[PDB]
């Protein structure tokens, strides 16, 4: 039962680094692209 | 119902339960090429 | 002479920027193409030293051995398939 | 500096949606418990 | 010429893409499902 | 002072491509996390 648990079971020490690292990584993701859609507005500088 | 016939069913058991791990483990094979795929088409969609 | 010697080159050069900015495109598509080769030839590795083990007995090994059966064939897949507009980059046909 | 074919939003999504699907993942190993859920990240562990 | 072809591969790509992720979503449903069969037979062996 | 062939634009329009040449590729590299994406900037690094 214990060589079982080694296969099968997550440790959460492990798990909730994961979990926080991806968290950070998706808040900054998530800024990359709402600066990444607002790149083009320089653009409009040009025309007007 | 009988004994014999008890061990006979649980020898029969141990096999069904190695044919659903060999089934199991083809469709998880296919489903990790799929998404190596997947991943290799959502970048090349982009540069193309 | 002079201006339409210089109006040519002019020209030529316009039009050689955008032959290099093609050749920027064909090559970035193959580079990021050959990352996913990359990992998956990673992923391969550590299958096989996950199978290295003898607490496995032939028939996971056998399980082991079919996941990189299919992980190989995406791999050619990728190599047979990248491809710009039929000009098989990663393939070998895309020499000199 | 073309606009109508913005590149870095591509780019960006296709990065913040690989990244989704690890957290997904790893959400999910944290609510259940498990390493493998669906014994399609190890078959011969499973 | 040049440009059609790149949108079409464009376009292709694009549905491929989820053509995949339907793939995907068939195989671990299936697999999700054979889950409760291997918890079964289990069960089996436990009771011979 | 001859119109019709304003180098002054020419000169500006190369200057701000060749910028956002590299705004894109930091947005890129904020975006992913990785100081090496397409592996065309440091190859012994990759």
């Amino acid at each position: 039962k214990a060589a079982e648990s080694q296969i099968r079971d997550v440790d959460f020490a492990s798990e909730s680094a994961n979990y926080s690292k991806a968290n950070i990584l998706a808040q900054s993701g998530s800024y990359a692209m709402a600066q990444a859609n607002s790149s083009q507005q320089n653009v409009l500088r040009l025309l007007q | 119902t009988t004994l014999k016939g008890a061990m006979a069913v649980m020898d029969i058991a141990e096999t069904a339960i190695t044919n659903l791990d060999q089934i199991r483990a083809d469709i998880a094979s296919i489903q990790n090429q799929v998404t190596s795929t997947i991943n290799n088409i959502t970048v090349t969609q982009v540069n193309v | 002479a002079i201006a339409d010697s210089l109006r040519s080159q002019a020209n030529t050069l316009g039009q050689a920027i955008s032959n290099g900015n093609d050749a920027l495109g064909i090559l970035q598509t193959a580079d990021k193409a050959m990352d996913e080769q990359l990992k998956i030839l990673d992923t391969i590795k550590t299958k096989a030293t996950q199978a290295a083990q003898d607490g496995q007995s032939l028939k996971t090994r056998t399980m082991l051995q079919a996941d990189i059966n299919k992980l190989m064939e995406e791999l050619d897949n990728i190599a047979n398939t990248t491809s710009f507009n039929g000009k098989q980059l990663l393939s070998g046909n895309f020499t000199n | 500096f073309r606009i109508n074919t913005n590149v870095a939003a591509l780019n960006a999504k296709a990065n913040s949606d690989l990244n989704a699907k690890s957290l997904d993942a790893s959400l999910s190993r944290l609510s259940s418990g498990l390493r493998i859920n669906s014994a399609a990240d190890d078959a011969s562990g499973m």
